[PDB]
């Protein structure tokens, strides 16, 4: 829900059941989990974020293009950039 | 020799006095003459090292097994031998077979130079005796 606040704090594995490998490896795949959690939440967004800033450059440049004035084809030429990158 | 070591001079005559005496298939002999010397130091000092390497190397399976035993065995071999020791289910914490005997291999090493400080080497073997027990006819080990 909110990969900003990291709480890391699943320690709570008692020794005196399982193995110490399978402790080792509970501890591993859980750190492992959150890890990949994190990562995935983060490009779900990223992506969402850059499907629509495109989609409203496109409709908006669609929208502008009805007037050839030169602040109408100012902002179209502004708008043409492609925005599929952070950056 | 190893009890001499700080204890007082008559403590040490009456240790001596009773370690004297040897009862052996029904006879009772007596060592003449013991007396600390260099040459008893030499084997003191192998016997401390070899024992403090033994410590070392043993295992806590090793150290363990005994104070196990006596919580689910009892006999009189078991009860004895922790009355000569000091007083005090769940997995074991580690678990390496290999481990387990490369130190066990290198703790027989230790044990056979601990044992050669009492071990006589063997000059005959026999097998015969006179009924007078007066001769027997042996194997020279030499």
């Amino acid at each position: 829900r909110n990969m900003f606040c990291v709480k890391p704090l699943d320690l709570n594995l008692d020794r005196h059941a399982n193995t110490a490998l399978v402790n080792a490896v509970n501890k591993l795949v859980y750190t492992g989990r959150l890890i990949m959690n994190v990562r995935r939440s983060w490009e779900e967004l990223e992506r969402k974020c850059l499907a629509r800033i495109q989609e409203r450059c496109k409709l908006l440049v669609k929208e502008l293009r009805m007037c050839l004035s030169f602040d109408s084809n100012y902002c179209r030429n502004i708008l043409k950039h492609a925005v599929e990158n952070g950056d | 020799g190893l009890f001499s070591l700080d204890r007082s001079y008559e403590e040490v005559k009456a240790a001596v006095q009773q370690l004297q005496t040897i009862t052996f298939r029904d006879a009772t002999f007596t060592i003449p003459d013991p007396v600390i010397d260099q040459h008893l130091l030499i084997d003191m000092k192998t016997a401390c090292l070899s024992m403090s390497m033994v410590a070392n190397l043993a295992s806590e399976l090793t150290m363990t097994y005994v104070r196990k035993l006596a919580l689910e065995d009892s006999s009189m071999l078991l009860v004895k031998c922790q009355e000569l020791l000091m007083r005090l289910p769940a997995r074991p914490q580690h678990v390496s077979p290999d481990d387990e005997i490369a130190r066990l291999s290198a703790l027989f090493v230790m044990l056979r130079q601990l044992d050669d400080l009492i071990r006589e080497q063997v000059v005959f073997t026999v097998c015969d005796v006179s009924p007078d027990n007066k001769s027997a006819t042996c194997i020279f080990k030499g």
